DNA sequence: GGCTGCTTCAGTATTTATACTCT
DNA sequence: AGAGTATAAAGATACTGAAGCAGCC
């Protein structure tokens, strides 16, 4: 509604203020009552599924997992790498930035020690073990799961994870409900998937798809990730600092740029009035 | 000025907002529901008169014997309420129906009747509703829900979204008849049209059409308009109105006159219209390729070969216009036709159409509604007529007829309640035009479109199916003339109609008992709309979109009362001064603003009235002429909200309260709390328990007479006069002397009732108010019954409570209260459970009553009496025997386990014709006692006027004063007076006096009759024993408290007097809450109100202090004036000086305790005069005072808040949910422990609670918690026999449930088994 | 409904064959026409569907069973005959479920050996009123 | 009747059950009478609908109703929905030994202990009391320790506190979300009829003291003992099992 | 003839008014 | 337990999925 309530809980609703809020407050409870509803569905659905799974090994002799590596949203950070390896068994030995320096051997348990560690070392990411590549006939080995999560060491063999998996997932379930590239910080630059040409205006036009930029800090660790489509005119090359408040490419979202990456002429050729085209005089500008 | 029971204690008002309409009877629904349900009116109507002639006259199979209806009458009831109540009848009356059968000549209708025969007959027993809303249906009382559903008419619904997923809408129309079935239109993706009935398979909409003898070519007249082709020199020039050309591209040369207007290729502008229509071309050369896909309406002949040289609904061609042009045919009709304005809806679904001949499609109708049995013609046809113009098998109330005659536009409001062609046409045309873009369809939710049944209505219904099977019987036998023995009699019977409509008030989703603990509960369960039962929604079925408020139930429905949990918006309840229109939808009184003045004229709108106009605010200000003081006015004209001029206002509400059911328009300060907590606060105001005395409220909202008044636990004086005789049980009044007719010289005699056990096992007992010899008035309050107070409301004790933390002991809600509270008992009740035993009659002889009971030991014996039966006053714990009973070989009535109490009552009934007890005479006598008192004063006080006669004729003859007051006043005619005329009036008073001596006779002896009679019993009962125990349980950690603004809470610890927080002063409070609860559950209102409360209390002890030492009353009356001016321009205005000097006192002694202060929920006190009545006393304006510990006497810092909250006791007592169990009762199909509290039940161990014990390594308790515990038939003797020898193992086996899943499956033909 | 001159020749007929075993299919679907359209008459059609089949197979198998005596030389309508036939084996298949419901309460008031106390009054001294309205016969 | 006291159930698989019957005899004494074979086949066609009906109702069109139109229940019916024996008694089943009250605070109590009240200590703990009461000889036969506890005289309280010395018992609320909605105590008597509970527990059974109730459950065998000792104890469960974060966060 | 868009259906969240006569 | 019996036309969930089925290039 346009014209909002103007008073408070110290002052006095007026009778319309008060309806209107308890409007909303009548909203809010029914969306609760048929959220608990829907909750229990899905958690039985849930815990009947997994059900079953039985930690029965200890390793089941794989080098295989995820490459965990800390999540960013485009600005700022979503989650450090401290936390998503944070008591999970590493697949293989991770180096320094220093490359042929290793810096914890191949298959120790991650504690806080080792998170500290990695985490002034600037390391980016790690090949650690999960569950999903592990190698286990009926159940899945310890180390593939990691730390028990309730106790501070590894999950001891023959506990249901399946079961607590489910739950876990399931209990907040309640709680839920029903341009260009203005870069901020300072770092280096570096470019994905590149196709590009240098323009007539001096600037260096990308012209591909799977083009995304990664800025760095000065360090090795990613801060920053942009989407860039084809054909935007990028302010600088590579491997650039860029400082906070100025664009470094921008693109015309309103039309498809399709400019040819060659040098030679064009013509109006297969473009016949009548059956294939349509002489247009441009509305706006006239040409 | 006031009612006297006023001036014993006033209230002080605030609010400046002078009212002008009083709150209405607050029971006025039931009431003047069930009136235009049992009165005789003229031209049918509403009421039994309606169903009669709705019935009514039958006659035979052509037997020239007809059976018309005459007249109606309802007896008495046999009983008078409260013995209904006692010994468990139906309150109740008899109908008596006057009807007649007449037979005219044998083959001659118009011949004379060749017999009449009149009566009148007994058919059915309806019950009757009290003066509050009620019935009494076995001893217990019901009450019947009103009903929220959808008006009988045509709603043109919409359907948007989901449909197709392609992103285009559908819309139909739905025809609901008020009894009857429904019919559907609706559209296609393919944007055909088809009907359904009933919910059914689909059907082509022709169909239908057809099916009213229409045919192809009065369909396509009716649909769409014309376009014509007439023969020229060339290409047909047709006939044009230029209209149908607007924004049209020119298919060719727009060219007439010799002159072009719009070339080919360019679309034809609204300009060229409008040049062409003031041209006024009408021909125009056409190209005969423009004229390809033109369908033709009517079809056309030959002239020479006389053949279809073309149809009806077929596509043009080149050669089929050549012969058309060739067989002379000028003149060619085709359809206009576009996309956006008119489109061809109707020739698709002709195209699609499998018929042709009406007959076909009788028979597809036939199909569809019957499967299996083949066609045939006369079937399909009585099935189709009968299925929408029976007079009987389909009907649209009057209601629907308007609702009908509305949405089509049309204005006549009265009609068939049968269909019609023409009808069914508008429903199609309209249904178009929606389609088109011309019209909108209707929402489903709102209050235009819904409307409220009562119990009249219901009632009705009800006994219309009766007569319905009365009346099939009743024709059938009337096919078996045995004439001048039949008398209307025996063709009738009356069971089937007793039978529906006893089924209907005994048994039904919209009958319950009614929620009795509360003078609130009641009132509140009468003003219940609920949107269920039959006819209605379903809780896993309704939608959101129901759920939610609408703009509309601004002043028709509450907003905030509902109860929450799985049926929220479904049993919203009634506001406060919604009336209901005469169709049964609910309107509100609104205040005519004329050109500048706000009159009075009060007029009331409905859903539809109003949606029109604009209507002002309740809070808007004016200045003692009419004229808002403003100029730009806050309004809501349509679902909206916004300013406006000081004239375009039409309306301006009546109270700032309309909006607020009255189950919540008693939390004061409501503007000043949140909705959710509100609601809950609601919802909880309706549960307090009655305690044992009652109080005042300290601070209310000036809304508690008229709940106490308007319910029915008080007891108010019919008419006034001067109290008499009080007594605790019972009160008689002198009647007044113009307020006294010439017969019944008359004194009223209110029996109060005592501890009676209400519905939910809670002593009800109204008590004396009065004193005796005083004034009274007509309806002054005379008793209170459980929580009032004087005429007001009263549902808690109000209490001082210091808001701050302590020590944990309130940590999370949970409240900490002292010894002041436990010790003075102001939180206890009392519980009235009810046990009954009765004598059956089986094989081998019946039962008795004998107090010699077998094998058993002298010890238990030793309370019963001779008859077998406890005495009154006995103390009985958990199993002890009531009353002995023998069965034909011990069937003694025990005490429940797990109860405890107090014998106070006990009845016996015996069926008349049994051998009596000795208990039963006792009763009865002691009955006959008391029933002749009454009688006995009446008369003692009549005779006194004859004998004042006796005196004034005696004075006259030599009077002797001196010897009419030796011997009795019997003796006032013997002494000397002549024979005159004065000896033959001594006479005639003498016979008057023996003649009233007779009717008293005559009138006890009634009496007498109905009491020392037996009764109706069960055939197959001997007598009925019932006992009444009692106990009182007072308060202890656990039971549940709250506030009247949704701050629940369950009591932890009971703390001793000496540790609680006292002030500087010695007085330590009795509660402490917690702060934490405030900021996020945003109720400021409990707050704030404590600050008020405190304020109030600090005028108490003003005058306590000012009155226990002696003054002189001026000063009183000083003060309390002050006391009572004391704010801005409020509406009060009480002076003192207008008093006696003497109820003065009385008013002091009542304020004593506090005076109590009023606050309209939406004109409250403001802060300001908050703090100039808190200086009035001495406290501090801040509201906090200092305290100290009680443990340690070391100053609080960081002062606290104290004041005086109205505290309630919900009756979520604890010692009704403890329970536990060691081993008792399991059953038979599955061996599993059985399930409740009554029974000796265990706990519920479901699947959640296996999941997580099962996240644990925790694999020996999940096992033996569903072999041992509960299952395992060996195994759980073995665990009890391990258990007693010291030996804590287990033996597992294998479950039961388990083997009956087995035998249950097997016993299908699935061999299931187990392997090695 | 049916005609009721052809059921005539058709009786007739079969009536000549066993003369001479089994009735012409036509009289056999007359005589589930009739008794079916009987079941829907007012003081019938009332209650409830799973008494109403029983009760029309039985009819119908008492009028098959019974039409072995008809007489052909007098009494010309068989409707009234196939209507009485079948209405008296719909009241005794009436009868017979009324009293085995009647047997279901009687053994019911019969058993206040439970476990423990508090037993109710309604719900145990109404099935004893509906034990004994039946049991007026 | 099944007749689990207070209303009368019907069992209604009886009552399927007849009308098969009915229709077999009835079928088998039409071919005694040779009947037109189109009444045979209207006979063989209500028996083939009976047996459907009386295996899985509403499968076939329409569903019979016995009365208030509730469609009886088949006997399938006794296996699907939320009902069946699977959903109802396989799984979840009710058990003896147990109780259920509403709470309280008590602020007063370390982390390992709840309240207890004596009233149903006494009654769960039974069979253990008569076992001690028939081992120190107080008594000879099981009526005399039963009238002995019934009159609760000033023995059977020491002898109380004495077996609840180290027997944990298992607290539990409603909506067992997640593991820690279940977890194991030792209790101290108490004079009331509520719950004393820790007010730092009270976030994992998100409970909050508006009147909610628990359910007391107690094991018996030495394995049971054990367990809810070195596993469910409320001293051994800190760390949410979903997310290391510690769960004794004082609130 | 295979491929394809509607289409229909299946799945999930107490308490019932009336022979007759034998035999 | 059985058996002869003769007017009668007597209804507002909402969402998801998978096989079936008419039709087309
Ligand atoms: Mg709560
Ligand atoms: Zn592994």
């Amino acid at each position: 509604i346009e014209t909002p309530i103007t008073a408070n809980f110290r002052e006095g609703l007026n009778v319309l203020q008060y309806f209107i809020s308890t409007h909303g407050a009548r909203k809010g409870l029914a969306d609760t009552a048929l959220k608990t509803a829907n909750s229990g569905y899905l958690t039985r659905r849930l815990v009947d599924v997994a059900q079953d799974l039985v930690v029965t090994e200890d390793d089941c002799g794989t080098h295989e997992g995820i490459m965990m590596t800390p999540v960013i949203e485009g600005g700022d950070v979503k989650e450090p790498l401290r936390d998503r390896v944070l008591g999970r068994v590493t697949a293989e030995d991770v180096l320094k930035p220093g490359t042929a320096d290793i810096l914890v051997p191949r298959n120790t348990l991650l504690h806080e020690q080792w998170c500290d560690l990695l985490e002034e070392n600037s390391v980016d990411a790690v090949k650690v073990r999960s569950v999903v590549s592990c190698d286990t006939d009926f159940g899945v080995c310890a180390h593939c799961y990691g730390r028990d999560l309730a106790r501070g060491h590894i999950i001891n063999k023959g506990e249901a994870i399946g079961v607590i998996a489910a739950q876990s997932i399931g209990e907040p379930g309640t709680q839920l409900t029903m341009s260009s590239i203005q870069v901020k910080n300072k770092g280096s630059i570096k470019l994905s998937n590149v196709k590009s040409v240098v323009n007539s205006s001096g600037k260096l036009v990308i012209t591909s798809r799977n083009t995304e930029l990664k800025l760095i800090d000065e360090f090795g660790r990613t801060k920053e990730s942009y989407k860039v489509p084809y054909g935007a005119v990028l302010a600088k090359g590579d491997g650039e600092q860029v400082a906070g408040g100025e664009t470094v490419a921008n693109w015309d979202p309103h039309t498809m740029p399709v400019i040819t990456e060659v040098s030679g002429f064009v013509r109006f050729t297969d473009m016949i009035d009548g059956q294939t085209i349509t002489r247009q005089t441009d509305e706006l500008t006239g040409l | 000025v006031y009612s006297y029971t006023e001036k014993k204690r006033i209230r002080k008002d605030f609010g400046k907002r002078p009212q002008v309409l009083d709150v209405p009877y607050l029971l006025s629904i039931q009431l003047d529901s069930f009136q235009k349900f049992i009165e005789q009116d003229p031209e049918g109507q509403y009421g039994l008169e309606a169903a009669f002639r709705s019935v009514f006259p039958i006659q035979s199979y052509s037997g020239n014997s007809e059976l018309q209806y005459v007249s109606y009458r309802l007896g008495e009831p046999v009983f008078d309420v409260q013995e209904c109540q006692i010994r468990g009848v139906t309150y109740s009356a008899p109908l008596r129906v006057k009807l007649r059968l007449v037979i005219y000549e044998r083959e001659a209708p118009e011949g004379t009747v060749k017999d009449i025969k009149e009566q009148e007959v007994y058919m059915g027993e309806i019950p009757l509703m009290t003066d509050n809303g009620t019935f009494v249906i076995n001893g217990t009382e019901r009450v019947i829900v009103s009903q929220l559903h959808r008006s009988p008419g045509v709603f043109f619904d919409s359907d948007k979204g989901k449909t197709h997923s392609s992103g285009k809408v559908l819309y139909n129309a739905r025809i609901i008849p008020y009894r009857g079935s429904w019919l559907d239109f609706e559209f296609d993706p393919k944007d055909n049209l088809f009907v359904r009935i009933d919910r059914r398979r689909k059907l082509p909409a022709t169909i239908i059409l057809r099916a009213l003898n229409y045919t192809t070519e009065q369909i396509l007249d009716l649909f769409f308009e014309k376009v014509i082709f007439e023969i020229r020199d060339n290409k047909l020039q047709m006939e044009l109105v230029p209209e149908r050309l607007r924004g049209e591209t020119a298919s060719f040369d727009i060219e007439a006159n010799g002159k072009v207007y719009v070339e080919k290729g360019r679309r034809i502008t609204a300009r060229h219209i409008r040049q062409l229509e003031k041209d006024d071309v009408k021909l125009i050369e056409v190209p005969v390729e423009y004229i390809a896909g033109k369908v033709v309406a009517k079809d056309y002949i030959d002239e020479s070969t006389g053949e279809l040289i073309c149809a009806a609904n077929m596509e043009l061609s080149l050669d089929l216009l050549a012969k058309l042009s060739q067989s002379g045919h000028k003149r060619i009709e085709t359809l206009f036709t576009n996309d956006l304005d008119h489109g061809p809806y109707i020739s698709e679904t002709l195209r699609v159409d499998p018929t042709n001949d009406r007959l076909s499609a009788l028979v597809e109708i036939y199909r569809m509604m019957r499967p299996g049995e083949p066609p045939t013609r006369e079937a399909a046809e009585s099935l189709f007529e009968n299925l929408f113009f029976s007079e009987d098998r389909y009907d649209l109330s009057a209601v629907g007829r308007m609702k009908f005659n509305r949405s089509l536009l049309r204005e006549e409001i009265e009609g068939s309640g049968i269909l019609s062609k023409d009808d069914i046409i508008d429903v199609m045309k309209k249904l178009i035009d929606i389609r088109n873009g011309k019209g909108e369809v209707d929402d489903i939710d709102h209050l235009g479109n819904r409307r409220i049944r009562s119990v009249g209505e219901m009632a009705e219904n009800q006994f219309r199916v009766g007569l319905v099977r009365v009346e099939r019987a009743v024709k059938e036998r009337l096919s078996l003339g045995d004439l001048d023995t039949l008398m209307p009699q025996d063709m009738i019977n009356a069971k089937p109609i007793s039978a529906a409509v006893k089924e209907f008030f005994g048994s039904s989703q919209l009958s319950q008992f009614m929620d009795q603990n509360n003078p609130l509960s009641e009132i509140t369960h009468k003003r219940r709309i609920s949107a269920l039962g039959p006819g209605g929604l379903t809780r896993e079925r309704a939608g959101f979109e129901v759920r939610d408020v609408h703009p509309t139930h601004y002043g028709r429905v509450c907003p905030i009362e509902t109860p929450e949990g799985p049926n929220i918006g479904l049993i919203n309840s009634l506001s406060v001064y919604a009336q209901t229109n005469e169709y049964g939808f609910l309107e509100t009184p609104y205040r005519k603003v004329t050109d500048g003045v706000v009159t009075d004229e009060i007029h009331y709108l409905s859903a539809i009235e109003e949606g029109n106009y604009v209507i002002a605010q309740a809070n808007s200000n004016l200045d003692e002429e009419g004229h808002f003081v403003e100029d730009l006015v806050t309004c809501r004209s349509k679902g909206e909200s916004s300013l406006f001029s000081r004239d375009q206002v039409d309306y301006m509400d009546v109270s700032t309260q309309q909006v607020v059911s009255v189950g919540a328009s008693l939390i004061p300060f409501l503007e000043h709390d949140d909705a959710n907590r509100a609601l809950m606060g609601a919802n909880m105001q309706r549960q307090a328990v009655p305690t044992l005395r009652a109080d005042k409220p300290l601070v209310g909202t000036g809304m508690e007479r008229a709940v106490a008044v308007d319910s029915g636990v008080t007891a108010v004086a019919k008419r006034g006069g001067v109290v008499q005789y009080v007594d605790a049980s019972r009160i008689v009044i002198k009647v007044n002397e113009d307020e006294m007719y010439p017969g019944e010289a008359g004194i009223d005699i209110y029996n109060l009732t005592k501890y009676t056990r209400s519905n939910q096992n809670t002593c009800i007992n109204q008590m004396p108010c009065v004193s005796l010899g005083e004034p009274v008035e007509r309806g002054d309050v005379l008793a209170d019954g459980p929580s009032t107070d004087l005429g007001e409301l009263a549902l808690g004790q109000n209490m001082r409570v210091a808001f701050m933390p302590w020590n944990g002991y309130n940590f999370e809600d949970s409240i900490l209260v002292s010894e002041r509270v436990v010790q003075e008992d102001r939180f206890t009740t009392i519980h009235i459970q009810e046990l009954a035993c009765v004598s059956r009659d089986t094989k081998l002889g019946p039962e008795e009553i004998t107090a010699d009971i077998p094998n058993v030991g002298e010890a238990a014996l030793s309370k019963l009496d001779e008859s077998g039966i406890v005495y009154i006053g006995a103390e009985v714990t958990g199993g002890d025997i009531l009353v002995g009973k023998v069965t034909p070989k011990d069937s003694s009535l025990r005490v429940p386990n797990g109860v405890s109490g107090t014998v106070i009552d006990v009845q016996v009934f015996t069926r008349d014709g049994v051998e009596k007890d000795k208990r039963a005479l006792e009763i009865e006598e002691m009955q006959l006692k008391q029933a002749k008192k009454d009688l006995s004063e009446e008369l003692q006080i009549l005779e006194a006027g004859l004998f004042s006669r006796i005196r004034a004729v005696l004075v006259a003859g030599g009077v002797e004063a001196e010897k009419l007051d030796k011997l009795p006043r019997d003796r006032w005619l013997e002494l000397g007076l002549t024979d005159e005329e004065k000896q033959n009036q001594l006479e005639q008073l003498a016979e008057q006096y023996d003649e009233l001596k007779h009717e008293f006779e005559k009138k006890l002896e009634a009496k007498r009759r109905k009491i020392t009679q037996g009764d109706d019993l069960a055939p197959g009962v001997l007598k009925i024993v019932k006992v009444y125990l009692a106990v009182k349980r007072r308060i202890q950690p656990g039971d549940k408290m709250a506030g009247r603004h949704g701050n629940k809470g369950v009591i932890s610890k009971i703390n001793p007097i000496e540790d609680m927080p006292y002030d500087e002063n010695g007085t330590p409070v009795d509660i402490v809450l917690n702060p934490l609860g405030v900021p996020s559950r945003m109720n400021i209102g409990q707050i704030l109100e404590t600050h008020l409360g405190m304020a109030a209390k600090g005028i108490g002890d003003k005058i306590n202090a000012m009155l226990k030492q002696q003054q002189e009353v001026a000063k009183l009356r000083e003060f309390i004036q002050r006391a009572y001016d004391l704010g801005a321009d409020v509406r009060q205005k009480v002076d003192l000086s207008t008093f006696s000097d003497e109820e003065v006192m009385r008013l002091a002694e009542n304020l004593r305790k506090g005076m109590p202060i009023a606050t309209p929920v939406f004109d409250g006190a403001k802060e300001a005069e908050i703090k100039e009545l808190l200086k009035l006393g001495d406290l501090p304006t801040s509201g906090q005072i200092r305290l100290y510990d009680g443990r340690t006497g070391e100053q609080f810092e960081r002062p606290v808040t104290v004041g005086y909250m109205y505290m309630l006791k919900l009756n979520h007592l604890v010692d009704d949910k403890m329970h536990a169990r060691s081993t008792g009762s399991y059953s038979l199909v599955t061996q599993q422990p059985l399930g409740g509290k009554a029974q000796f039940g265990g706990q519920r161990f479901g699947e959640m609670e296996v999941w997580a014990l099962e996240a644990y390594g925790a694999a020996y308790t999940l096992q033996e918690m569903l072999t041992v515990k509960s299952d395992d038939v060996n195994g759980r003797t073995k665990m009890y026999k391990n258990i007693v020898d010291g030996n804590h193992q287990m033996e597992p086996g294998m479950p039961e449930s388990f083997n009956v899943l087995l035998k249950e499956i097997r016993s299908l033909g699935i061999n299931i088994e187990l392997e090695d | 409904y049916v005609n009721n001159k052809e059921l005539l020749q058709a009786i007739i007929d079969w009536k000549t064959e066993l003369a001479n075993v089994r009735q012409n299919d036509t009289i056999g679907l007359a005589i589930m026409l009739i008794a079916e359209g009987l079941s829907k008459r007012f003081n019938f059609s009332g209650y409830t569907q799973s008494w109403k089949q029983e009760m029309i197979a039985d009819g119908i198998e008492a009028s098959i069973k019974g039409l072995h005596n008809f007489d052909e030389t007098k009494y010309k309508n068989p409707h009234a005959y196939i209507t009485q036939a079948c209405f008296n084996a719909f009241v005794q298949r009436i009868k017979k479920e009324r009293k085995e419901v009647a047997k279901k309460y009687s053994y019911f008031v019969h058993n206040v050996y439970d476990s423990r106390d508090d037993d109710m009054v309604a719900l145990v001294d109404e099935t004893f009123i509906q034990d004994i309205y039946d049991k007026m016969t | 009747v099944p007749l689990d006291g207070g209303r009368f159930a019907t069992s209604d698989l009886n009552d399927l059950y007849r009308r098969v019957i009915n229709r077999n005899n009835r079928l088998k004494r039409l071919l005694d009478l040779a009947a037109p074979d189109i009444i045979v086949r209207n006979e063989k066609r209500m028996l083939q609908e009976a047996v459907d009906a009386l295996l899985d109702n509403g499968r076939r069109g329409r569903a019979i109703t016995g009365s208030n139109k509730r469609p009886l229940k088949s006997l399938a019916d006794m296996i699907k929905g939320k009902q069946g024996r699977f959903r109802q008694n396989l799984l979840g089943k009710r058990v003896d030994y147990s109780g259920r009250s509403v709470i309280t605070v008590g602020p007063y109590l370390r982390l390992h202990q709840c309240g207890l009240p004596k009233k149903m200590a006494l009654e769960l703990f039974k069979p253990f009391i008569y076992g001690k009461l028939e081992l120190r000889g107080l008594a000879t036969t099981i009526k005399a320790a039963k009238k002995m506890v019934e009159r609760e005289e000033a023995v059977v309280w020491d002898i109380l506190d004495e077996v609840i010395r180290e027997h944990p018992v298992l607290l539990n609320r409603a909506p067992t979300l997640h593991r820690l909605g279940i977890q194991a105590f030792e209790p101290v008597l108490i004079e009331g009829k509520a719950i004393q509970l820790h007010p730092l527990v009270c976030a994992a059974y998100n409970a909050d003291f508006d009147g909610d109730q628990m359910a007391v459950h107690v094991p018996l065998t030495l394995e049971a003992q054990l367990e809810a000792r070195a596993l469910m104890m409320s001293t051994n469960n800190i760390l949410s099992p979903a997310n290391g974060e510690p769960i004794i966060v004082p609130s």
